[PDB]
DNA sequence: ATCGAGAATCCCGGTGCCGAGGCCGCTCAATTGGTCGTAGACAGCTCTAGCACCGCTTAAACGCACGTACGCGCTGTCCCCCGCGTTTTAACCGCCAAGGGGATTACTCCCTAGTCTCCAGGCACGTGTCAGATATATACATCCGAT
DNA sequence: ATCGGATGTATATATCTGACACGTGCCTGGAGACTAGGGAGTAATCCCCTTGGCGGTTAAAACGCGGGGGACAGCGCGTACGTGCGTTTAAGCGGTGCTAGAGCTGTCTACGACCAATTGAGCGGCCTCGGCACCGGGATTCTCGAT
């Protein structure tokens, strides 16, 4: 089943998972992915772009759209858990 | 004058996507896969009679020749659609 | 001035040519072609215009289809660069 | 005549192909390929017609040359 | 009444039975055999049909063109092992780089 | 029961080319595999030409035709040639 | 009656005319089956397989046996381009192989 | 009344030194060890097939006995054909 | 006096002379039979074989397995490596279109 | 580098055997030799689509420069695979036994070729709407120094 | 590593045209209702070839042990091909117009399916002997560690 299947992915910074295996997730998944800062339905990144608080993601802040984990998609694939958990239980931001 | 399988091409195109059309290009190469599928069932049919030295390709002689033919599951589901139909057929 | 490295708009071009489906030998040159050699076999012959359209869509398709053995050919030796070799093992091991 | 087979067209095709370096040598060499591609399928396809005593080749005439070949091409049938 | 609406399909078994008698298939042809043959080309039709129209609605197009029915054909494993020599006019390539290939 | 095969007559072909050799049984089971092999290509393609024509009667000139597909060059205008031969003699 | 002549002898052919003819009629390959059809593919059928046997009745001289065993027939065809050009795509039972060694593969 | 119990790896009945002269009359003069299974997996991949579509033909005779005619067939739509089996 | 020894690939091409100019199955008769009989018996229970069909099922296994290596050697002779490998394997059969 | 052992190969020749060439019955399928219906060879007509050729546009092919990253020849070195001696295990051969099932014959009856009569399906061909091709401006997605 | 610039890309919005979906008339092929004879489903019998099994020999497989030569990493450098510009040419287009020949039509006769009576040709069996295979011993070739 496609849980992102209308939403739209910003993926910032540093990805262990490459680019393209990220990309891959995300249409596996049905969604969209982008680099704009501002459009996104969800943000992606390891750690550092929220430890950092870098000024790509503080665009996502004063937009609040809410950040998960490089490997929260993991779960998103590998689960049954309804978005909400997908999106709070994973969380990486403190805005959303 | 010149027959084809586009109309029930289009029956079928109807009953899986019923908003979809489908482009000229398209509906000939239908016709040619068509074509090239019957072509080879028959085929193999007919040989499958001559080694059996049976003088009819029956609905077995089909039903072994799709069997040959495609691969895993499209063979699968393929006998059980023929299934279907040579039983809802007979009644 | 602005400059793409070596092999970068090669890979630009890769993504274009295969995304489009337009047939990529100019049309008259490659029917100018096919005339030559059906000259020999038989004189005096005409063609459909079709017919040169099906022979077109059948040697783009296998050219294509062999230059990616090829490829693969190159790529086993170490090399990105595709040379004659490549072409003479492809075609060998097809038999051709 | 087989040098109108450009040499940007022979690299749309390698491009097509997924290749993205190519040694030069290969354009002279894929002409070659290419013609003896050429000839088998126009002496099949010109047999057919010749037999069907027509001097136009058809479309059928090379989708038969192709299917005998094994190289089946659809659309044209 | 109609053999086809007797099998509930929609391809024709009156002209399969037909065209199974006109070449010279065999010097007979039971009556359930274009029944099953016709039944057999359906099915198939419908399984390309299925994903040809989802690689269309994937893209923003609402009729199926050549593209399509090549992209649905070399997605799918068992068609693409059905159909491996065929050749589709106007088909393309599957988009495909070999990762060697790529920067750094 | 009853078998047939070409065996007596890849025989008698056999002391005509080389009239001294002799031929063992599985080369000659392998000759009457390849004889039924090229009988089946040539009337498989001669039935094809006959379909695409219309023509319901395979004749000479379909098996001619058959031959020129399948044989490669000069193989082939031997074969037409003998082929040919063989009918013209024959019409006597 | 006249003696009886078979179709064979009167195209000069060792190859059966008549049990081709059967053949052609019996394997359905068409509805009809012209008279000159079988004497032609009759003489075809001929020269192939005499074709064959000439040259693997070199090859068994060559080898020095009087006998044509499986081992001549590989040999003959894989030495002869048309004949294995028409027969890529079949193997012989007991055939073995060319004797072929890469170059590169050899001894300084 | 009996049976034979299930047969069990004989793909490794399959010796190194048989795989060893397959690739000597193939004209290979060094092999790497790493070879032999995927070598196996290969011949399991193409005996499965063959076989599939010999049983077919001999399920389609309502026969039980696997003839050399049903494996002919097979191999001959592989476009593998055989000679010497035929006749 | 040190035993004598053929330096290395020296015994492998004689055995190539050998095993090129002689015709014998060479595969063991009796464990390719085995492993023909553990694979029917996953399509239908309780096959029986012409013993000839066993024959013709190890001439077509020999003939196919040389010929793959054959298309192997070229690929790791083009590479050039005097060692076959198994992506020469995936290489030759990848392009001969059986993957 | 050219030169002695020595190891495997290729080469005589006596044996002795079983696979191939030949010969004989004889069953049946090829031929001889008569109808007759129709496939198709041939003549005529017609109209369409292939070839020819024309002038203009502008996309594409070409030729040139240049530099960088690739191919690749070179060296080291590490370990794998080959060659060779020993142990062992199972393949192989002969021969034994039972009986599954492959091949054959014979019946009889289901069904499918075949004819005739009927009509609705599906084709050829009109036609109007709207999918998507072509801009055209726009807001990215990602590459390349420069830091 | 970040960051700015740039520039190639994919994205909204607008038109507009020609391709496809639908509607029509009709004509021919499927389908309904027969008929009838032969194809093949089922029984029954036979015997053959397959599957199981046993014991013995010895060929091949598995194994262990060196050690040298091959794979492959690293790397120095010569050059050949990628990216980009200015140049030029020939492909394309949309035009016209001609006419060969693909296509349908109508006739009629050459031949090939058909039947049946007839007989030699090809197949199934029994030979018997000579081409081959098999050692046994022999000379020749080619390899290797000397030099």
């Amino acid at each position: 089943d496609k849980p992102l299947s209308n939403m739209k992915i910003l993926t910032l910074g540093k990805l262990s998972r490459n680019k393209d295996e990220v990309k891959a997730m995300i249409e596996k998944l049905g969604g969209k992915l982008t680099g704009t800062a501002n459009k996104a339905s969800l943000c992606i990144s390891t750690k550092k772009e929220v430890e950092k608080m870098n000024k790509k993601m503080e665009e996502v802040k004063e937009a609040n759209i809410r950040v998960v984990s490089e490997d929260f998609l993991q779960d998103v694939s590998a689960s049954t858990k309804s978005l909400q958990e997908l999106f709070l239980a994973h969380i990486l931001s403190p805005w959303g | 004058r010149k027959e084809s399988y586009s109309i029930y091409v289009y029956k079928v195109l109807k009953q899986v996507h019923p908003d979809t059309g489908i482009s000229s290009k398209a509906m000939g190469i239908m016709n040619s896969f068509v074509n090239d599928i019957f072509e080879r069932i028959a085929g193999e049919a007919s040989r499958l009679a001559h080694y059996n030295k049976r003088s009819t390709i029956t609905s077995r002689e089909i039903q072994t020749a799709v069997r040959l033919l495609l691969p895993g599951e499209l063979a699968k589901h393929a006998v059980s659609e023929g299934t279907k139909a040579v039983t809802k057929y007979t009644s | 001035p602005h400059r793409y490295r070596p092999g970068t708009v090669a890979l630009r071009e890769i993504r274009r040519y295969q995304k489009s489906t337009e047939l990529l030998i100019r049309k008259l040159p490659f029917q100018r072609l096919v005339r030559e050699i059906a000259q020999d076999f038989k004189t005096d012959l005409r063609f459909q215009s079709s017919a040169v359209m099906a022979l077109q869509e059948a040697c783009e398709a296998y050219l294509v289809g062999l230059f990616e053995d090829t490829n693969l050919c190159a790529i086993h030796a170490k090399r990105v660069t595709i040379m004659p070799k490549d072409i003479q093992l492809a075609r060998r091991i097809r038999g051709e | 005549n087989i040098q109108g087979i450009t040499k940007p067209a022979i690299r749309r095709l390698a491009r097509r192909g997924g290749v993205k370096r190519i040694s030069g040598l290969i354009y002279e060499e894929t002409r070659g390929v290419l013609k003896v591609f050429l000839e088998n399928v126009i002496r099949d396809a010109v047999t057919y017609t010749e037999h069907a005593k027509r001097k136009t080749v058809t479309a059928m005439d090379v989708v038969y040359a192709l299917k005998r070949q094994g190289r089946t091409l659809y659309g044209f049938g | 009444k109609t053999r086809s609406s007797r099998a509930g399909l929609q391809f024709p078994v009156g002209r399969v039975h037909r065209l199974l008698r006109k070449g010279n298939y065999s010097e007979r042809v039971g009556a359930g055999a274009p029944v099953y043959l016709a039944a057999v080309l359906e099915y198939l039709t419908a399984e390309i049909l299925e994903l040809a129209g989802n690689a269309a609605r994937d893209n923003k197009k609402t009729r199926i063109i050549p593209r399509h029915l090549q992209l649905a054909i070399r997605n799918d494993e068992e068609l693409n092992k059905l159909l491996g020599r065929v050749t589709i006019a106007q088909g393309g390539v599957l988009p495909n780089i070999q990762a060697v290939l790529l920067p750094k």
